[PDB]
């Protein structure tokens, strides 16, 4: 009864809901084909019901390149989706920022906003939106900020939470991602409620040393990001002994309306070999969710400041261990919150413990803890991003693609400044108050 | 959707297609008759890039062979897949340009191209939603420089909004096939960094020289060849032609490729490469194809890329492989090789990863480097031209199609400007 | 025993009988021979029955061409029809109003009115005529003007409903379609109860767009017309929550006796493999119906002002949802209504679910709502006929043939006259009053 | 019902007319004997529309072979498919019309005309509701034009309320198989502009193109030619011989596409139009055979429409097809085309649809367009006419038979004032 729909914009959106949607079914126990053989309704709130035993999904597959949906049609899970739902485009904005917000995705866009408010008025107590799509590709910057504009035009004070795939400082598989990236962040600055820094050679690195898989496919990040969800969801979709809204994450862990990027993290990540010799302490989960080696964003945290975190358990957890923890964690020096925030911790505890996936790399645990942690050490990897733009932007370089679809330079000039601004935003925060 | 239009110009475009559809048609599973034997369905789930389904179930190439002579032509047509093109498409003159550009470009050419833009457009409206189109032909013949740059003028007169491909046989270094074709090439390249999206340059002496030293063969026949590259090509478009795991089609080649409108001219490069023997006496791992394909002894174009920088750098892998292996290598190698690439552009690799490997393999992997060693070619063409111009040898033979002189000097002026862009852009600072 | 005969004129009226029937057939559990193995009588109304359990169709098939109808007496529904309702012509009209208004029609036209008078006489609660005409052909238009005549000269004060078929913006089979047009629209003016507009485009976008299937035959649109009959006249053939007759359709939709033009439209229109995924709610179905890609006349609604709507149900339906939905209805600001009208619905709720006919194309849905909504959109419709007629005036194209075949041109002139005069009395209508 | 009249004038009509009732008897399945061999019943159920019952049930042509010699006549008569027609309708004269026009409308004509009449009275008589009457002849012939003209004007006086199709060879452009065939042409124009209500232009240079191009025939002999204007024939009257969702019937046509009484003349053509080694080589679309029929190098009649505006255009499918489909095809035709159509006739396409494909195909299709395009024809021939009248050359041949020079005038001012007409309709607005 309280709704939140799915939406999946570019190949990387695409490919994470499937894997998000396998869990989710794992999860209540539902068929591909939607029929079902301490719960609540919990589906309810992402499952709709039909008058048969079938459920369908509150997700939107949309993509200019009909590749990736037909996989997905011709997917096991084929039979689970609402065949409105797979919007597919003609040609694919290309890694171009400007087709994907300007040409092509102007065309569908109405279309796309038509099924939002289908499948919004049919619900009743939606609490939000949950947006899934890359950084780099053309489609995932262009039509994420033309579908964020939208939404804010239309649908004004509900919430709106992304997941951003951010680029790698060193492995970037595409060579244009810092300009799709620059207009991405300079548009959505403004709408956009609340993100999640996630990025891929983190992931790599904790899938190999923790995992100890040394050669991972695409599909093991994207189970590893659906867990995360899944567990931001959880509060919502199960009975916990605290639960927690959407609303109190953006409110909790969003102190200044501009400083709206948290970034991820999630614990305990063993392999089934290695899951005994190990009782998996709360505390210790926890001081392992705080370790600098175990988070989905390449910043050292050591460089910042936390000025905000929000723990989230699941499984089998007593609230005086999880006290303990936390006052634990802020007797430690290392980890130094803003002076003007002393209570640095929203947290929040559920019965369920998480589901692993049969044919899966994680092994069965009792409880699990994600910490979405808004830092100031992410204002550091902004830097890196304005730096490439001066270069790629000191020669003019790749200049005459934007430029002849649909845009202009001096918009490219406001969007450094305003990247540049909110650089300065952090760096100014990240001072102390005198008096 | 996404439909491709093939053209073959000149004898070379035309074996060359030859063997590509030959390479094609066994990827997805054709027979020789044009109806489909396969075996996976992903085969016909994109089988309309490429080919149209004519009634009963029969499948044709979408391919637009062109020719001023009949003869390779025919022989074409008599051999083997060559029963499976629509016969209408072949078309062909009776004068022969005689390895002449201005009858490529000016008389002969100027009585054929309406026909052939005629075929093109029909084969447009027949496609529903047009990729864009791939060009086949060398640049010293004269019939195939000289109407693939009319035909190309033409096209992107009527198509000012499609991708563009070309896939011209420079000519060698040391060799010279030809006479004249420093004059074919000078024209070829004006017409081309006029109005082409992209160009991939291709020297058959590199390509003996792969297949000597690497394959170990004594005894190259053009059907080698031009399967390489043909496999090349096929490496190209399988990004798209099937699933992957990072997609990628032509239009993304060429925003990440062409940081600037005239500067789209990519040596192209493929591995593995391996004898008969020796292939089993190696370890089939992307570290080891990645290294493969940067040196100097498996690029398609004769020039070191050591003598220049590598201004941009595309990859195309295929087969199930792990993405963190591949991100791994990229980095390593653009690491190590600090000193071969451009300061202004960091993560200068892209990547495609296709689910199919081109049959027989495991795994392989396809590189288009945009560098700036490849101006020595031009430099070497240009300073060739400016001798055959300067005592005006064969003057007389293109003069007397309508020609004039200032045409060559307009065309050296040109090529001598990209030179110096070239250079400017090597040391840049 | 409230009777209501149906008429077939022309090849467009033949072979929409045709399906009509079939559905009809289907409706009542009879054989094509009259003989079958909630309801009521309920058939009776549509059916006659002679003695043996053979029951008859109320039907006339009049036609000048005798090609259509000897496939009828040649169809599959050969021994339902009483041999002499099948008056077949000779020579079709051949699309010139002139022909089929004064040189052949005038022929046969006793022997028709023959018929109808004896089925008029056998029957005793008669409540009306049911027209099935095109608007193009020669016969259709010029038999119709000629037959609503003559009724109106004999039955006074009965019902006369017609179904033309609207010809199409751009999708003229024809090419004298204005001419016939406007001859026979000026002369039904002061005859027609209430006409029923509908066109082909319209029904070429939704077999595409909702039923997917790309390469629809007559047959299809046939059947989504029979479709809308069928639901036209379940009030009458069927027990429900709140019956309608067609009088009650007449005084509702028709403020003004000249203004007489509601457009059809139908829903749930869905294939039966999209049948599920979607649990067809009442107010779902009923935004389906009032959205202007699933009307059956392309006219943008959202271009003129609904001064009337019936909107009719049968199937599991419960009135509050109804009351519900409507009153949503009007809550929306792109529907507006005329100031002078604040009444602008009337319900119908029937208990027989809608039949899908085997071998369709639709889908077994619990529940239907057929619209006929009169607006004001339709004006511009007429002006669109109104240029192309003064174009194919301005050079007194093809006058010859209807000249020669018994008209004058001061006729011409007095239907655009008439058409000019129409028009005006709708943009009368569309203006807001004072005070 | 709707029962139809075909006459045959002069050595190419019933050349002509003896291929057309070979193909229509193969439509029907009829014997060569007469007698019905055929497996489905809507062959009979319309049979009588063009066949005549005679008892011991058999099936005589309604037809009506005319001619002044007896060679043709006999040569048809000895060969296949002859032994059927009924003996009696064999009209002949001895003295031949030699070419002349003269003779074959004053004196020749005037003495077997009253025969064909009554025997055109007699199968009048036999018919229950008259349809109309089709002409099969030429224009240059002498016995065909004047003896076709005579007939017309004769029925024309008998019949004003009937309706008359002309199936007429016109000249070709730019050969003249006779020397004397302009006044032949300009007195038969001349008689078809009073008294026909529709007329089809066809020539034997555009058939020999399309056989030749289209068809890869480098043989083709007459019995080609005949065999697809018959086919033209027989699907311009399935419509009605046979069932359809949309049928029409001669007079829908008339009324279609004759806007005013003197511009009754249309130029023909059919698709689709495949080789026999390059038919499966293509998809037999709906689309397909829309675009085949709009095009110059498909029409029967040698004029390129580009040159004019498509003032009417009627189309007749057959087999079974999608109406969206071919509603969509005309769409987009008439869109994509803007400057080759009316401007005062929105919507200017008639369309109807058979359920019977003409055998061996799935779907045909026929085009009758009438352009303005056509004008230039008529200015050809009078020009010529001109010339011949000018020096007055060969005109003492048709002075000899009672004409006069004020004939040749008379006919050539009418002919100027058709040209005039259509002109000005061309550049109407
Ligand atoms: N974490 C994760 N990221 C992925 C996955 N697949 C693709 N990506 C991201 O997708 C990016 C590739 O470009 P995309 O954003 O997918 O571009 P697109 O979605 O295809 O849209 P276009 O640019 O218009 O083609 C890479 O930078 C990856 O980070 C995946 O399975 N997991
Ligand atoms: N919706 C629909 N319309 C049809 C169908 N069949 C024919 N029509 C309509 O019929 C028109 C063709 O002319 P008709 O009105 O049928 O002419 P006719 O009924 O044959 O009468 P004549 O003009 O005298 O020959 C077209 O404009 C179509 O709109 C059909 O199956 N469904
Ligand atoms: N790589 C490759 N090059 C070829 C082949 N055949 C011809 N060529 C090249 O094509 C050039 C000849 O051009 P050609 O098309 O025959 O002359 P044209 O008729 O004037 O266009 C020569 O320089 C050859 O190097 C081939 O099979 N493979
Ligand atoms: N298309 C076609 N035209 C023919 C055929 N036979 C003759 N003609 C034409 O008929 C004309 C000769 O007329 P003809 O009837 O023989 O002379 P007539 O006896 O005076 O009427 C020539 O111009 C030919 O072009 C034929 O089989 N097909
Ligand atoms: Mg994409
Ligand atoms: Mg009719």
């Amino acid at each position: 009864m309280r709704e939140c729909i799915s939406i999946h914009v570019g190949q990387a959106g695409v490919q994470i809901g499937n894997a998000c949607w396998e869990l989710y079914c794992l999860e209540h126990g539902i068929q591909p084909d939607g029929q079902m053989p301490h719960h609540h309704d919990s589906f309810n709130t992402f499952f709709s019901e039909t008058g048969a035993g079938k459920h369908v999904p509150r997700a939107v597959f949309v993509d200019l390149e009909p590749t990736v949906i037909d996989e997905v049609r011709t997917g096991t899970y084929r039979q689970l989706f609402h065949p409105e739902q797979l919007i597919t485009g003609k040609e694919d904005a290309a890694n171009n920022y400007a087709r994907g917000h300007y040409t092509i995705g102007k065309e569908i866009i109405d279309l796309v906003l038509d099924r939002i408010r289908k499948l919004a008025d049919q619900c009743t107590g939606l609490q939000g939106f949950l947006v899934f799509h890359s950084f780099g590709g053309g489609t995932g910057s262009g039509f994420t900020s033309l579908l964020m504009e939208r939404l804010s035009v239309d649908y004004g004070k509900k919430s709106k939470l992304e997941f951003s795939i951010y680029p790698a400082p060193q492995v970037s598989t595409a060579v244009v991602e810092p300009y799709n990236s620059i207009l991405t962040t300079h548009t959505t600055l403004e709408h956009s409620d609340c993100a999640f820094m996630v990025d891929n050679e983190a992931i790599y690195d904790i899938c190999r040393r923790n995992l100890d898989i040394e050669r991972p496919t695409y599909t093991n990040l994207n189970r590893l990001i659906s867990q995360i969800v899944s567990s931001i969801t959880a509060s919502l979709r199960f009975d916990g002994a605290l639960n927690v809204d959407l609303t109190e994450f953006q409110t909790n862990l969003v102190p200044y309306p501009r400083i709206h990027f948290p970034l991820a993290t999630y614990a305990p990540v063993i392999s089934a070999e290695k899951a005994y010799h190990e009782q998996l302490s709360v505390a210790e989960i926890t001081n392992a969710c705080f370790e600098p080696a175990n988070q989905m964003v390449k910043c050292d945290p050591r460089h910042g400041k936390y000025m905000a975190c929000c723990l989230l358990y699941r499984g089998d957890v007593v609230p005086k261990d999880v006290n303990a923890a936390i006052a634990t964690i802020k007797t430690k020096r290392s980890i130094q919150f803003v002076d003007w925030c002393p209570t640095g911790f929203k947290v929040g505890i559920n019965y369920q413990p998480p589901t692993v996936v049969p044919g899966g790399d994680l092994a069965k645990v009792q409880r699990a803890v994600c910490m979405l942690s808004n830092t100031t050490a992410i204002a550091e990897a902004w830097a890196r991003l304005d730096h490439k733009f001066d270069l790629m932007y000191a020669k003019r370089a790749f200049v005459h693609w934007y430029v002849g679809e649909g845009m202009e330079e001096g918009e490219f000039s406001e969007a450094r400044e305003d990247m540049a601004a909110l650089e300065k935003d952090y760096e100014e925060v990240g001072v102390d108050s005198v008096e | 959707m996404r439909e491709i239009v093939h053209i073959q110009a000149g004898q070379c475009g035309n074996q060359i297609g030859a063997k590509f559809w030959e390479v094609i048609s066994d990827e997805h599973g054709i027979d020789p008759s044009g109806n489909y034997v396969g075996d996976s369905d992903l085969q016909l789930e994109r089988i309309s890039v490429y080919y149209n389904e004519a009634s009963s179930h029969k499948y044709v190439p979408r391919a637009i062979l062109v020719d001023l002579e009949p003869g390779t032509m025919d022989s074409v047509r008599s051999g083997a897949f060559g029963h499976l093109f629509r016969p209408d498409n072949f078309i062909f003159g009776q004068s022969g340009a005689g390895n002449n550009w201005a009858k490529g470009h000016y008389t002969e050419g100027a009585e054929l191209v309406d026909s052939v833009l005629d075929v093109v457009r029909k084969e447009c409206e027949n496609c529903d939603c047009l990729q864009g189109f791939q060009l086949t032909h060398s640049l010293g013949g004269g019939t195939g420089s000289g109407m693939g740059t009319l035909l190309i003028s033409k096209v992107r007169e009527e198509y000012p909004d499609r991708i563009m491909n070309t896939f011209s046989v420079v000519p060698s270094p040391k060799v010279s096939d030809t006479v004249v074709e420093p004059y074919n090439a000078t024209l070829s390249i004006h017409q081309l960094v006029e109005n082409t999206d992209e160009t991939y340059c291709i020297d058959n002496e590199a390509l003996y020289d792969i297949c000597f030293r690497t394959l170990k063969l004594a005894t190259p026949t053009y059907g080698d060849l031009n399967h390489l590259v043909s496999a090349t090509m096929s490496g190209v478009t399988t990004s798209l032609r099937f699933p992957g795991q990072l997609n990628a089609d032509l239009r993304k080649l060429a925003v990440n490729m062409v940081p600037f409108p005239r500067l789209h001219f990519f040596m192209p490069g493929f591995a593995p490469l391996t004898a008969r023997g020796s292939q089993q006496y190696r370890a089939l791992t992307v570290p080891e194809l990645t290294q493969q394909m940067f040196d100097a002894k498996n690029m398609m174009a004769a020039c070191d890329p050591r003598h220049g920088r590598y201004l941009t750098v595309a990859t195309v892998f295929r087969g199930r492989m792990s993405m963190k292996e591949v991100d791994e290598q990229m980095l390593a190698i653009q690491s190590k090789n600090s000193s071969y690439f451009v300061e202004w552009i960091p993560n200068n690799v892209k990547v495609a990863v296709c689910d199919i490997p081109p049959r027989g393999l495991k795994m392989s992997s396809t590189f288009i480097g945009n560098s700036t060693a490849i101006q020595e070619l031009f430099k070497r063409i240009s300073e060739q031209f400016t001798a055959m111009f300067r005592r005006k040898a064969f003057l007389h033979w293109y003069t007397g199609e309508g020609m004039d002189e200032m045409e060559f000097t307009e065309a050296e002026s040109n090529m001598n400007d990209l030179v110096s862009e070239y250079q400017q852009y090597q040391d840049a600072t």
